RNA sequence: GGGGCGUCAGUAUUCAAUUGUCAGAGGUGAAAUUCUUGGAUUUAUUGAAGACUAACAACUGCGAAAGCAUUCGCCAAGGAUGUUUUCAUUAAUCAGGAACGUAAACUAUUAGGGAUCGGACGGCGUUUAUUUUUGACCCGUUCGGCACCUUACGAUAGGAGUAUGGU
């Protein structure tokens, strides 16, 4: 109610929102849905065109309003832009993260959890990080209390996942490891052959990110939309 | 319905109701907590997160959004990791004042080692 | 200004839903604990189903809630249960002015004998430093392994988060008690109601 | 910084002299065509320049800047509690006042110095000792102007209250706007003060205690009239009078003795209601205020037996 | 999760830059110092630096002790087990000496059992396994070791008041 300034401080309060354009944004080709919102971005002109904020900018959206599907409530995405149409805005893939509730969700007390990082690079020259973890799988019709992995076996675990992780990954391009990743082929794929050597409870990949893309070719990133 | 994204930094000291796009990037319309209670005191409060998120609220139906995503935080550094008052006040306000509420995450700052 | 009213009267959009995790020794006292706390929770309205195969506590909200601060009401609330606080004080942090905290204390001592030393400090001869530290800080207090569970208010969560830390940097939880009673005794009268209470401590 | 010429006998106006001055915003501007122009700063270049020099001052942000009406001495205020008067003509220093507990936010000439400060305190300042002659209080928030009449001073607790120097104590108070107040102008005439803050109604108040002097005095002029008027018929005997100026004047005392004595005068008339026909015709002829004043005083004599 | 050297990450904090900002932010029981229209706190994205290695994390593991928790590589060393392995007293103990280095504050067996981890062996079986390896789970035998409980087999190791007279 009493204001609490100095002297000569407030300015002449502008309206913002008449600068203001909003702009559709569509997902790229492996998900299911495509409008997936709008942003509110400032009016384009000379010096500083907004369409180089648009390049810059990248969005968050989770995997449940993409897919329709709740069962991935979790594993938020995200969306680089790169391109701009008339009132659109189409989107590439960056980064592919958890919720920190479902990762405090997953780790309990008497079993292990083995974590592993690899730096892959897909055929499109693409650099990527991936991050899985594996949470030990407690035997049914056992009585022990603790299910550890020795410390070798956990080592030989993490092996047969970044091997598995580098040939599953280096072959295809970003489209098909998108693909991939969605229903989660490579935690499958792990857990069925990690259990020779110790039975993994679930095995996810916690993390993608993109570290480098020295392309921006319009022909591949409309091919997907 | 546009789904705009609600950032609630609820600390002990002050709340910050803050609304911006789905990037992130172009800030709506926010609503700190200190500037509705003339106390310093009582800048963290219940009334005062409920008079922040009626404004914001209010603010953002004006624009026409009607659907918040909200993204709840708290001091996570060397802090408590807790939000305080200002986020259950607040949200309870901004779902009692129109607002279809969408996907609830509590994205707090957490170390793997700080100290 | 500081009073919060309870809801009165769908919010909801997508049916949003939490998990946490529990050991067996803690699936056993769930089991025969859980229908007070689903009881509860479909006075709050959130549905909550116990896993004693995978071993895992869901809430989700249904269709007829209405409080939107209620999940996470309900997250903390299968939090602590995961972290074995006894079940009426994890359904005592579903009302309105309460919260929760953890507090991790391992990362404070070095040595381990003398962090062994340092939390029996914390609890005290008999509990007595510990009840006495929930009565003067209106909290609750569980010295829990590596990590101390504090419920209450958020004046309290906030003076126990300082005495916590003053016990581990080996200033003793005695002193801090003594300090909390004299901050006690000048906060009675408010004729001393805005001085720097330094002098006194 | 600027000078503009103000043309009343046309719609012309011109900026014609512009100062450079220095790097920071010029936060305040003195006058003494005219002489010159003194400027201050948001840092500590204070300087002066002429119309068709710099010096260091204070450590802060500097507030205000005031003249005297002869041109011979010069202060200057600032957020570091400290006062500073210098000589105008040459780069010489006059000396320095002492200090305003936290930080003083305008100062005043008298045609004795004023400064008004950060705290809710202002003080009156001399030449010639360099400390302060008044302090007063008071205030709720910062003063932020003190205006000379013809002393007043606004606050930023709304309120702009006013008040004379030999005194010392406050003479009045005012309580028209809304959030802030901000600054004071005044008639150079007559006394009439514009108030305006940060809201954004400006209040014109104009004095009223020589009307409201005369009002008083001509109203105990006719007061002593009246009262003599009054003992004049009680001392004849004009009763009907008598109670008609008693009933004016609202003192009943009289009113009472005129009273027993009209109903006994010992020769009534016969048809009269109270003895006296003139006493019947004014009581036939008392208005609504006067029936009601003399039932208010009908039940307090009706209390006494006698 | 023994040590050294390199390497790889992870967040978080600070600092800086780019945008959207647009009136406070920060502390406290309240305040104040301070930063704040050249835009603080906040929102997003990068970059650098230094630190540390959350949750897993234990009535555990390793090291003689202080101590030791990110991945991978290299370098020696060490423990226990097994062997169809050797010299046959080399050994035990410590005078002298030698290497590693803000705190305190409630305190010949016991006789087995239940857990625990490191081997080695055995096996009715579930899952790897498209079937053999092999591993996970369950069980038994055997050495070895941190700790629990029971039993001992036993043991054994001046203060407070009140006065009186001096100084």
């Amino acid at each position: 109610r009493l204001s609490k300034g100095k002297k000569g401080l407030k300015k002449k309060v502008q309206d913002p929102f008449t600068r203001k354009d909003w702009y559709n944004i569509k997902a790229p080709a492996p998900f299911a849905v495509r409008d997936v919102g709008k942003t509110l971005v400032n009016r384009t002109t000379g010096l500083k065109n907004a369409n180089d904020a648009l390049k810059g900018r990248i969005f968050e959206v989770c995997l449940a309003d993409l897919q329709k599907d709740e069962d991935h409530a979790f594993r938020k995405i995200k969306l680089r832009v790169d391109e701009v149409q008339g009132k659109n805005c189409l989107t590439n893939f960056h980064g592919l993260d958890f919720t920190t509730d479902k990762l405090r969700s997953l780790v309990r007390k008497w079993q292990t959890l083995i974590e592993a990082n690899v730096t892959v690079t897909t055929t499109d020259h693409y650099l990527l990080r991936l991050f899985a973890i594996a949470f030990t799988k407690r035997r049914p019709n056992q009585i022990k209390k603790t299910t550890y992995a020795q410390s070798s076996q956990i080592r030989a675990i993490r092996r047969k996942m970044v091997e598995i992780i580098q040939r599953e990954a280096a072959s295809c391009t970003l489209h098909q490891l998108v693909s991939k990743l969605i229903p989660e082929v490579i935690g499958r794929e792990i857990e069925k052959a990690t259990q020779g050597i110790y039975p993994l409870q679930n095995v996810h990949i916690r993390k993608v990110k993109l570290l480098k893309q020295p392309k921006f070719d319009l022909g591949a990133l409309m091919a997907l939309h | 319905l546009v789904f705009g994204v609600a950032r609630i930094f609820a600390s002990f000291n002050d709340t910050f109701v803050h609304v911006t796009d789905l990037s992130g990037r172009e800030t709506i319309c926010r609503v700190t907590g200190g500037m509705k209670v003339k106390a310093d005191r009582d800048e963290s409060s219940p009334y005062a997160a409920m008079l922040a998120a009626q404004d914001v609220a209010a603010r953002c139906k004006e624009l026409g959004i009607t659907a918040l995503h909200i993204k709840i935080r708290a001091t996570g550094g060397n802090g408590t990791k807790t939000p305080g008052p200002g986020a259950q006040s607040a949200l309870r306000a901004l779902a009692r004042s129109g607002m279809k509420i969408g996907r609830i995450e509590d994205v707090t700052p957490t170390p793997s080692d700080s100290t | 200004k500081w009073k919060i009213e309870p809801f009165l009267p769908g919010p909801f959009l997508e049916e949003s839903s939490f998990m946490t995790l529990f050991p067996k020794y803690r699936e056993r006292y769930l089991k025969d604990c859980w229908p007070l706390v689903t009881k509860a929770l479909e006075k709050h309205g959130i549905a909550a189903t116990l896993d004693i195969v995978e071993g895992s506590m869901t809430v989700k909200t249904t269709r007829k809630t209405y409080d939107p601060a209620a999940i996470l009401k309900a997250r903390d609330l299968i939090k602590l249960l995961a972290r074995s606080v006894p079940a009426p004080q994890a359904l005592k942090i579903l009302e309105d002015g309460m919260a929760c905290d953890i507090i991790k204390i391992r990362s404070m001592v070095r040595n381990k004998e003398r962090f062994v030393k340092r939390r029996q400090r914390l609890l005290g001869q008999n509990g007595t430093t510990l009840k006495a530290l929930e009565l003067l800080t209106q909290t609750y207090i569980l010295v829990h392994g590596n990590t101390v569970s504090v419920m209450g208010g958020y004046k309290g969560l906030k003076e126990v988060r300082r005495v916590v830390e003053d016990t581990m940097n080996n200033i003793h939880p005695i002193y801090l008690i003594k300090e909390l009673m004299i901050k006690r005794e000048l906060a009675k009268d408010p004729a001393l109601a805005h001085e720097d209470w330094s002098r006194y401590l | 910084a600027r000078l503009w010429r103000v043309d009343p006998a046309n719609n012309s106006y011109t900026c014609y002299a512009v100062f450079t001055g220095h790097l920071e915003s010029v936060g305040a501007v003195a006058l003494p065509p005219p002489a010159f122009l003194i400027s201050g700063s948001q840092d500590r270049f204070v300087q002066k320049r002429d119309i068709p020099l710099r010096r260091l001052a204070h450590d802060k942000d500097i507030n205000a800047l005031d003249i005297s009406p002869n041109g011979k001495l010069f202060a200057s205020a600032s957020q570091d509690k400290t006062v500073k008067i210098w000589d105008v003509e040459k780069l010489e220093v006059q000396g320095i006042l002492r200090g305003h507990k936290r930080g003083v936010w305008t100062v005043r000439f008298a045609p004795v110095v004023l400064t008004g400060s950060g705290d809710k305190t202002i003080k009156l300042w001399n030449l010639s000792d360099y400390t302060c002659i008044r302090t007063f209080e008071g205030h709720s928030h910062n003063v932020l102007k003190v205006v000379w009449l013809h002393f007043a001073s606004a606050g930023a607790d709304t309120l702009v209250k006013v008040w004379d120097a030999n005194t010392g104590e406050t003479e009045c108070t005012l309580d028209n706007h809304e959030d802030r107040l901000w600054t004071l102008a005044v008639h150079s005439k007559t006394n009439i003060l514009a108030s305006a803050g940060s809201d954004s109604k400006v209040t014109f108040w104009r004095d009223t205690t020589a009307e409201t002097q005369a009002a008083a005095a001509q109203a105990a002029l006719k007061l002593v009239e009246q009262e003599q008027t009054l003992e004049n018929y009680i001392h004849a005997g004009a009763y009907r009078d008598a109670i008609v100026l008693a009933l004016q004047l609202n003192h009943p005392g009289r009113l009472l003795n005129l009273f027993t004595n009209v109903v006994t005068t010992r020769n009534p008339d016969p048809d009269s209601l109270t003895g006296l026909k003139a006493v019947d015709d004014v009581l036939a002829k008392l208005s609504d205020e006067q029936i009601f004043q003399l039932l208010l005083r009908l039940r307090d004599w009706n209390t006494n037996a006698r």
